[PDB]
């Protein structure tokens, strides 16, 4: 709305590697996340196809399409409730203390639903899981929602 | 452990000493509804993750920014130098030093 | 340029300047090469070294000539710093295909053709990205050790 | 301030005061930095060092300025004294979680956030509280050794 945030246009100049002021359709998922929006990858996929837009063939962009797609994704930020994120992992391990065994969270984050690479899974556990093999998800989900 | 995943009704089944028990076609119906309900619940929980996942990649990419350059330029030098008289000289000589 | 690296270039300047007056002339170049075993060092090699400078080779002209050729020179401790961040679990030499993918996909300086030249005298282990450390040695001091 | 530490500051005062008159002026600061390899040392850095004093930098003004910045400076033998009392059986570097709990639970200076900053350049072993001794080195003489 501007509140006209012109820093979204300045961040589009940091993600366009050619400097022509266009951003390919394959970068739009990760740049919506870098502007403070977490649409799921199936949602980013649907919307695209919904608009008869094929992410399979070469794509370019213009700021005039990327701005309204970020504004259509911005209504879905009401789905980001931290009660359900901590209660999900509290149902994932027994006893009254928030600890996932290391390999349980790593294999679930790579193979269940939207596949996260094991390189990204190791980069998200690095520091929050110590050598006991127990990830405290009270501080883990706190630090994941700090970015 | 397997049933851990899936946007499936975690109700409709039941385990026991030699086997699992499963509904169809009602309980079958239940689950289905359930299934959709996790895509929601799930699909949404996936996203953030996905999102978040790459959000850490940027923090790494960025860190890396210079360490590369350092590496980048640094090599190039050598490729140029290693063929230079003066540099070979310094090389044989570099040891006699203290 | 760290100060111990500048003191190493001051010691190399004193070993090539055998007249000890502060300016390496062509006679100093030839007598340093003859003391290393080069009895056949041509005058055209000495003239090509002097043709890289605009004036006499005093200590600051030798430092500026080496600065302009070594604009990406990195000491062994900072190269091992970056390779310990690439192998953050320690000890292991990193895979060949991991260094080829990460050089290309991050930067234009890590493009492939250049990666074939990296494997080409930096041998297999070095090239591959498995060993480590010998490449830091030969980037700070060239030729086979 | 022990007397050998004051003699170390007298030797550092004589190496920065290259005019040997007893007062470090801005020309001494610039010529000591140029002799360490700093050819690009700006005049604003020299002015910010002189702006920390109310008068000329003689030996007692340099000692009082260093005293007021190092009001908790501890020599390496007293830091190893305290770490030998934390590891009273000798040899072993103490656990990471033991130093985090004992810093917090005894004092307010050992609060966590500060403990994350301790781990942050004082690396793992140091941060963790396992090694020992390298942290005493870098507290008496900074930067990576």
């Amino acid at each position: 709305s501007k509140a006209a945030a012109d820093d979204f246009k300045e961040a589009f100049l940091l993600f366009d590697r050619t400097g022509d002021a266009k951003i390919t359709a394959s970068q739009v998922g990760d740049i919506a996340r870098a502007l403070g929006q977490n649409p799921t990858n199936a949602e980013i996929n649907k919307i695209l196809g919904n608009p008869s837009k094929e992410e399979m063939n070469a794509a370019a962009i213009t700021f005039e399409e990327f701005l309204p797609m970020l504004q259509a994704a911005a209504n879905n930020k009401d789905q980001g409730t931290f009660e359900d994120f901590v209660e999900g992992l509290r149902v994932f391990d027994k006893e009254g203390n928030g600890t996932v065994m290391g390999a349980e969270l790593r294999h679930v984050l790579a193979t269940l639903g939207e596949k996260m690479t094991e390189e990204e899974v190791e980069e998200l556990m690095k520091g929050q899981e110590d050598s006991n093999g127990c990830i405290n998800y009270e501080a883990f989900v706190k630090h994941i929602m700090s970015v | 452990k397997l049933l851990g995943g899936g946007d499936v009704d975690h109700t409709q089944y039941a385990f026991g000493h030699t086997k699992v028990f499963f509904k169809a076609g009602l309980l079958g119906l239940l689950e289905e509804m359930r299934d959709d309900k996790l895509a929601e619940i799930i699909t949404a929980t996936q996203a953030r993750c996905r999102g978040f996942l790459m959000r850490v990649e940027y923090r790494a990419m960025v860190e890396r920014r210079e360490s590369i350059f350092c590496i980048q330029y640094n090599v190039r030098s050598f490729m140029n130098v290693k063929h230079w008289p003066w540099m070979k000289l310094f090389f044989k000589i570099k040891p006699l030093l203290k | 340029f760290d100060e111990t690296e500048i003191e190493d270039f001051k010691e190399a300047f004193t070993v090539i300047d055998q007249n000890a007056d502060g300016i390496i002339d062509k006679d100093d170049l030839r007598e340093t090469f003859a003391a290393m075993g080069r009895l056949n060092v041509k005058n055209e090699e000495l003239d090509a070294m002097i043709k890289e400078a605009s004036g006499p080779i005093n200590f600051t002209v030798f430092l500026t000539m080496f600065g302009e050729k070594l604009k990406g020179a990195d000491p062994e401790d900072v190269i091992m710093g970056a390779f310990k961040v690439l192998d953050p679990d320690g000890k292991g030499s990193i895979k060949k295909s991991f260094l080829e993918e990460l050089l290309t996909t991050g930067g234009g300086r890590f493009t492939p053709e250049e990666i074939k030249n990296m494997w080409a005298a930096f041998p297999p282990d070095v090239a591959g990205n498995v060993d480590y450390k010998n490449i830091c040695y030969v980037i700070t001091h060239g030729e086979d050790a």
